[PDB]
RNA sequence: CGCGGGGUGGAGCAGCCUGGUAGCUCGUCGGGCUCAUAACCCGAAGGUCGUCGGUUCAAAUCCGGCCCCCGCAACCA
RNA sequence: UCCUCCUAAAGAGUAACGGAGGAGCACGAAGGUUGGCUAAUCCUGGUCGGACAUCAGGAGGUUAGUGCAAUGGCAUAAGCC
RNA sequence: CCAGGGCUACACACGUGCUACAAUGGCGCAUACAAAGAGAAGCGACCUCGCGAGAGCAAGCGGACCUCAUAAAGUGCGUCGUAGUCCGGAUUGGAGUCUGCAACUCGACUCCAUGAAGUCGGAAUCGCUAGUAAUCGUGGAUCAGAAUGCCACGGUGAAUAC
């Protein structure tokens, strides 16, 4: 009950719990239960280690949690370094998208505290 | 304005290490954001700019001149200095910032007061001005 | 993103780029087209884009490329 | 002790060659893995510090040495005498099946691996790590910690020259990015 | 070594995912199956996926292809 | 000069008494109520504890010096 | 009233409303003995951890400590377990 | 007249809304019942590709005949079992689409990942007595593209008035 380094979740029905995994959302990780053949339903408990190897192979065709991190951190660090405007709005701790800023924006702005 | 090689207009930031004016010409850095760097032409600190990225640089001039920094040094004190104030009134650049260093290791009285010139030539007659007082054993534009 | 079918840059600022790169680093460019994309051809240009008051020089370099000049030229000084 | 066994083989006969000593006795040698573990959250809760005595217990196998504060400082609001973080010296025999265990198992579960720093040296090469979770010690039930706990450990090594230390510690394979 | 207050420690058996099953000495409680040995991680694989990115010029060629 | 007390948010006063973490009122800011202000109602911020040094792990607090302020005495002459 | 130093002129002692500071207790253990151990402080490395927790090593050398003021003394420790 | 910029700035304050905070709820599968519209330098079936938005091909219709266009709540089954939890969906990265010379400032939408605050909101304050309130979904003008806005339609369907 521990793949991708990580992951140990259970009587989650196996999609939920492997959302629990950082870089999966449900459509991927539904994806990787197909390919595994495994039944959704299956409680990780249920889930033998015969096949958790399988799923552990498995994820490993997708990028994941520690270089995902890594490399999600390495595109930002360009934006800010290249002085894109993206980069000035992340390095602003600000909305990037085109939000709006005047009022709202509390995610990126965090508490309105000052 | 300044013809940055062929061509003006373009956003460009004056060096905070040492004070350009319209004389020796300028030698210019192309800063990340805040487009040219100004930096006046052969510098130190310019120095070590051209060091480490020259591609990234070219010349520019002054097309068609304005505010610097200047270092006077008086004697000690108890007084003549208040004498430079009432020629405060006779320098026509209004002053921009008063900074006594009178600290250092001895009873040294340097002023880095930082005003502007309208020409090269009214600075001339600056330096004149500031020579004449006997109080006054130092007058220099600080870099 | 943006146009599927081939990025998009202006011509005149095109030509303007085959002159200087042919003829070898000359001078910053003035340029007013910040919907032009990037140019490998263009990386070492210092081209400089108008603000919206300056025309702002930019050394273009390899990560510099899916990117639009306007996303070099802040036009909304702050503080 | 397998690893030890190894030890005393190829690496000895290894590094004889990259170092030509004079001697045998000349050749570095690991001589203890220190467990260091400052919770500092008994003057807080005592018990806390208990757990962290169970997880170094958990790992080295033997009853850690629970150190006490050597100064009272306020920079932690902390007086002289009280407990302050448990630790373990585990040499020998021990040590080895300890690093074996280590290397093996522990490192490899190490969440978004990447090498370990060869800057880590006092010189004399007393190689020195910190792991942040010490749930990735199999005896650890991961459910069990209420805390994560993690800790630190100091190779302690007869090497003199920190690269000596450097040469070692990469006869036994090891990280180091 | 002082007896009793040490917990007690024996040889479980250990094994990876991977097929290196090893025994080693421990507490545990019996053993313990794995995924990962030192030898069937990926450092000598994976630190050199880790760096692989850059150089925007060849993608943007990729839209090219005009 | 001598003696005793004091100095704490913008203002007035606690807490220093016995070392650890500073409280209240008014005021300040934001919102509400009103046509508007006030009063009122809700929320929140706000004090390097005079200064310098020393003692202590730790000083608003303990000690000494200093400046400032108040009170007392400055008599037989 | 008592304790430490200087004054005090290298024995002792030696005054001033002379210069500097403390005591009016504490502990059954902080005592007795046996055995064992030895600091402070910096640098280097190291999860949380930072000027400062704990660990490791080095430098260092008693600059530490010695229930309390100072003086003398202490590693054979009188210091610490 | 022109290009570019700006009307979208951001310590903050307020108004008005949408979305949630969940179990009369979410999710998957199957499945029932609308009215009102709009359309040609438009609506654009079917069919083919794509995970998708869409792309290619492409009839019918300027219209009770064609298209936009399977309404959704609901119903049946299953699952989740009270957790910040399969709630929630912001933010961001990467990858795309379409409009339009052109999407950087600054468009909408799609996919992957991410997954914040928030667990029913102080003082205070608003609407509403019937098919109303509430709740669900649809359409149109504007418009190249671009709404949670607005105007409009229908489904479901109350409470209470001494």
């Amino acid at each position: 009950a521990r793949i991708a380094g990580i992951n140990i979740p259970d009587h989650k029905h196996a999609v939920i719990a492997l959302t629990s995994i950082y870089g999966v959302g449900k459509t991927r990780s539904k994806a990787i239960l197909a390919a595994a053949g495994i039944a959704e339903d299956v409680k990780i408990s249920e889930l033998s280690e015969g096949q958790i190897d399988t799923l552990r192979d498995e994820v490993a065709k997708f990028v994941v949690e520690g270089d995902l991190r890594r490399e999600i951190s390495m595109s930002i660090k360009r934006l800010m370094d290249l002085g894109c405007y993206r980069g000035l709005r992340h390095r602003r701790g600000l909305p990037v998208r085109g939000q709006r800023t005047k009022t709202n924006a509390r995610t990126r702005k965090g508490p309105r505290k000052p | 304005r300044v013809v940055v090689e062929g061509v003006g207009n373009l956003m460009h930031h004056i060096a905070r290490c040492c004070q350009p004016i319209p004389g020796d010409e300028i030698v210019g850095f192309i800063t990340q954001g805040r487009g040219i760097s100004v930096h006046r032409a052969d510098c130190e600190q310019l120095a070590e700019l051209r060091s480490h990225a020259p591609e990234r640089i070219v010349d520019a001039v002054w097309g068609e001149g304005y505010s610097l920094v200047v270092r006077v040094v008086a004697n000690d004190r108890s007084g003549l200095l208040r004498d430079i104030t009432t020629i405060l009134a006779n320098e026509k650049v209004n002053v921009l910032g008063v900074a006594s260093r009178s600290d250092t290791k001895q009873q040294l009285a340097t002023i880095d007061m930082t005003i502007e010139i309208y020409n090269l030539q009214v600075l001339g007659r600056v330096l004149g001005k500031l020579n004449q007082v006997p109080d006054v054993i130092d007058a220099r534009r600080l870099h | 993103r943006s146009l599927k079918k081939g990025p998009f840059i202006d011509l005149h600022l095109l030509k303007k780029v085959e002159k200087a790169v042919e003829s070898g680093d000359k001078k910053p460019l003035r340029t007013w087209s910040r919907r032009s994309t990037i140019f490998p051809n263009m990386i070492g240009l210092t081209i400089a884009v108008h603000n919206g008051r300056q025309h702002v020089p930019v050394f273009v370099t390899d990560e510099m490329v899916g990117h639009k000049l306007g996303e070099f030229a802040p036009t909304r000084t702050y503080r | 002790a397998k690893l030890h066994d190894y030890y005393k083989d190829e690496v000895v006969k290894k590094l004889m060659t990259e170092f030509n000593y004079n001697s045998v006795m000349q050749v570095p040698r690991v001589e203890k893995i220190t467990l260091n573990m400052g919770v500092g959250e008994a003057i807080a809760d005592k018990k806390l510090l208990d757990n962290a005595a169970a997880d170094l217990a958990a790992i080295s196998g033997q009853k850690p040495l629970i150190t006490k504060a050597r100064k009272s400082v306020a920079g932690f609001k902390i007086r002289q005498g009280y407990p302050i973080g448990c630790k373990v010296t585990l040499r020998g025999e021990r040590m080895w099946e300890f690093f074996e265990r280590l290397i093996t198992i522990a490192v490899p579960r190490i969440r978004d691996f990447r090498g370990l720093s060869a800057k880590s040296f006092d010189g004399r090469g007393n190689y020195s790590m910190g792991v942040r979770e010490q749930i990735i010690f199999p005896e650890i039930d991961y459910d069990k910690v209420d805390r994560v706990r993690g800790l630190d450990i100091t190779i302690t090594t007869t090497a003199k020259s920190d690269e000596e230390g450097r040469a070692l510690l990469a006869a036994f394979d090891f990280p180091f990015r | 070594m002082k007896k009793d207050i040490h917990p007690k420690y024996e040889e479980i058996t250990a094994s990876c995912s991977c097929g290196n099953v090893m025994k080693i000495r421990s507490t545990v409680g019996h053993d313990l199956n794995l995924d990962v040995c030192s030898k069937c991680h990926p450092f000598f694989t994976g630190k050199q996926r880790d760096v692989a990115t850059g150089g925007r010029v060849d993608r943007f060629n990729k839209r090219f292809n005009i």
